[PDB]
RNA sequence: AGAGUUAAAUUAUAACUAAGCUGUAAAAAGCCCUAGUUAAAAUAAAAUAACCCACGAAAGUGACUCUAAUAAUCCUGACACACGAUAGCUAGGACCCAAACUGGGAUUAGAUACCCCACUAUGCCUAGCCCUAAACCCAAAUAGUUACAUAACAAAACUA
């Protein structure tokens, strides 16, 4: 998977949370979006207050859409989520899988710095 | 390998009609990530339910 | 311009087997269409590479370089029109333009033939670096300025005061 | 120790500094009319070349700008 | 490390602060204290977990670090 | 280099509540359109991580995300070319907080200062200049060696 989207969603009913996600995703699919997978990570209540479009939260749901898309595109889904009226907070990351795992050795052990001072006899 | 593996996902991607699938299943089925360490290097997942 | 299309299928994508029976879908993700940059780059430096060259096989090759340095600068030169205010990569741009200039001045003094083919096609222009860089000021440009014009009408009075000698000795001579 | 040399410029750039306060306007002057030598002679210098050069006039479309004194 | 899972990251915050622990309390490597680092930083950003506590629901859970506070 | 975003704090401005609040070695002036609490945009600046030592040619760079992206099959090289902290200059925006200047207050023989209080150019953005630093790691670049060898001190001595 290419891209990440982390919706926090204003929490609502079950009705007007399946046509949020529904619409959003037919944008990212107009942009020339491929979707992977959504994957709901509950309502919860926000770690902290999130105020947008003139209304402060305190809960929202979670959802994670994962998708390839092509470089150009990326600003213009951005965009078109900010302009939402029930995103709670859009953002847009490399999906994780991209990034590599190359083996910790482990810790390799930093020994002591010698041959910082000259030798000097001195008292 | 590459090409065959996404090959196999094509199958299962989100496409024009699934939307009315997937996303009534999406509510239905919550997943978590959430996931802790032990200082042996262990992992202790969510306690079952 | 140049324009390595949409579709053009990922390099590394290019020559594996079974692609074009493969469906629609995984074709859009393995194309161009989804690519970073790095990926048109790599095409655009493949076909370069083969219109050009001899023999795609040698990095080494003191064409090779030209030919690759110099996608490296059409890069540098598109990334350079839509931010004009970058410094850091002005600099880029700037040395290895110059560094191009330096490998071309080894071509034209080792293999001739195969220099002259690569300005052809790359087009780019071997100017001799002039002798003597001196920062022309306002001053002495002025100066040249009125000299080149000063001449340029010595010559032009030279030329009438002996056209009237011809003038005259030709109309005595004929009657 | 090297501070002692400092001191000494530390002290030359102030009481140069305080100078150039106080005598502003008069090195204004001697600027300027210095630049005014410096067009002159720089004229002369092209003036010079016609007269060797054998013309009479200043060749066609000769203004001479005033580089010098260019302002603004 | 993902951002994602809040526990974790929880794991190497002071309760107290949300402070994040150095590698001499942590006890890690170095790419993994970074990579620990970056993904809190943006695990508050994204607002999955919060800046100035570790949320209480995680206090229960396994303790890694050595940090003494009440002695 | 772009484009988007904000957690802590602060401020407008309301709701209450108390008369004080601020400020130093000690005070004064200052403010009570003040202070504590509860709400809350903009602007600005980026705790911890960092006991890390990465990235850039250097200046410099450590909130978050995405886009673009880090010259040279790699020797040296300018008065040429392109950059270059702060401060400063030009035009337009911004203005929480800081703050040269300046005005009060103390201190003082004096106090054009150190301390206190306000407030300004200015730090901020966009575009254009200016081209200076204890721009210093005071240690030039590129290959080497640890042989020979202690002026002193500092970061040990040397080839090409
Ligand atoms: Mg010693
Ligand atoms: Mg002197
Ligand atoms: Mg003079
Ligand atoms: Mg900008
Ligand atoms: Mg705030
Ligand atoms: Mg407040
Ligand atoms: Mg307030
Ligand atoms: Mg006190
Ligand atoms: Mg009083
Ligand atoms: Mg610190
Ligand atoms: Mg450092
Ligand atoms: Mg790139
Ligand atoms: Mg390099
Ligand atoms: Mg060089
Ligand atoms: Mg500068
Ligand atoms: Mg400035
Ligand atoms: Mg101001
Ligand atoms: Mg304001
Ligand atoms: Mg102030
Ligand atoms: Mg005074
Ligand atoms: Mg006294
Ligand atoms: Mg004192
Ligand atoms: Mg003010
Ligand atoms: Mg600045
Ligand atoms: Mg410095
Ligand atoms: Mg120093
Ligand atoms: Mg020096
Ligand atoms: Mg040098
Ligand atoms: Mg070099
Ligand atoms: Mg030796
Ligand atoms: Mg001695």
């Amino acid at each position: 998977p290419r891209y990440e989207l982390a919706l926090i969603l204003k929490a609502m009913q079950r009705p007007e949370t399946a046509a949020a996600l529904k619409r959003t995703l037919e944008a990212l699919m107009d942009r020339g979006a491929v979707v992977r997978n959504l994957e709901n990570l509950g309502e919860r209540m926000l770690p902290y207050k999130i105020s947008a479009h003139n209304q402060r939260h305190s809960r929202g749901g979670y959802f994670l859409v994962d998708f390839y898309a092509p470089a150009t595109t990326v600003e213009s889904m951005m965009e078109h989520l900010s302009r939402d009226i029930d995103v709670i907070r859009p953002n847009i990351v490399k999906h994780p899988l991209t990034q590599e795992v190359k083996e910790c050795e482990g810790i390799v052990p930093v020994p002591l710095e010698e041959k910082l001072y000259s030798t000097k006899k001195r008292k | 390998q590459e090409v065959l593996q996404l090959q196999e996902e094509a199958k299962t991607f989100i496409t024009r009609e699934n939307l009315e699938a997937r996303v009534e299943e999406a509510l239905d089925s919550p997943k978590s990530y959430n996931w802790a360490i032990t200082r042996e290097g262990l992992v202790v997942r969510p306690q079952q339910k | 311009q140049d324009d390595p299309p949409p579709s053009m299928l990922l390099l590394d994508y290019q020559n594996v087997p079974g692609i074009h029976k493969v469906d629609d879908v995984v074709k859009r993700l393995l194309s161009l269409e989804m690519a970073n940059q790095k990926e048109k780059l790599k095409i655009k430096k493949m076909q370069l590479m083969n219109k050009v060259l001899e023999n795609p096989e040698d990095t080494s090759s003191l064409e090779a370089r030209i030919v690759a340095l110099t996608v490296k600068i059409r890069n540098y030169e598109e990334h350079m029109q839509k931010h004009r205010k970058d410094k850091a990569h002005k600099r880029f741009l700037l040395m290895s333009i110059d560094q191009r200039k330096k490998m071309l001045k080894n071509l034209r003094e080792t293999n001739y033939a195969v220099f002259e083919k690569i300005c052809k096609e790359l087009g780019i222009e071997y100017t001799f670096p002039p002798p003597y860089h001196r920062k022309a000021h306002r001053r002495w440009v002025t100066k040249k300025a009125l000299c080149t014009q000063v001449f340029r009408e010595v010559q032009k009075l030279k030329k009438q005061k002996r056209a009237l000698r011809a003038a005259a000795v030709a109309a005595h001579k004929q009657g | 120790k090297n501070i002692l040399k400092i001191r000494r410029r530390k002290m030359n750039h102030h009481k140069y500094r305080k100078l150039v306060k106080r005598t502003r306007f008069l090195r204004r002057k001697v600027r300027e009319g210095r630049l005014r030598q410096k067009q002159v002679k720089f004229e002369r210098d092209l003036k010079r070349i016609w007269q060797k050069a054998g013309l009479k006039e200043a060749p066609a479309g000769w203004q001479t700008p005033k580089i010098y004194l260019k302002n603004q | 490390v993902d951002y994602k899972n809040v526990q974790l990251l929880s794991q190497f915050i002071s309760p107290f602060t949300g402070c994040i622990y150095g590698r001499h309390i942590t006890g890690l490597c170095g790419k993994k204290q970074k990579e620990i680092t970056k993904a809190i930083k943006r695990a508050q950003i994204l607002g999955f977990m919060p800046v100035t506590y570790k949320d209480p629901a995680y206090l229960k859970d396994p303790k890694v670090c050595n940090i003494k506070y009440r002695e």
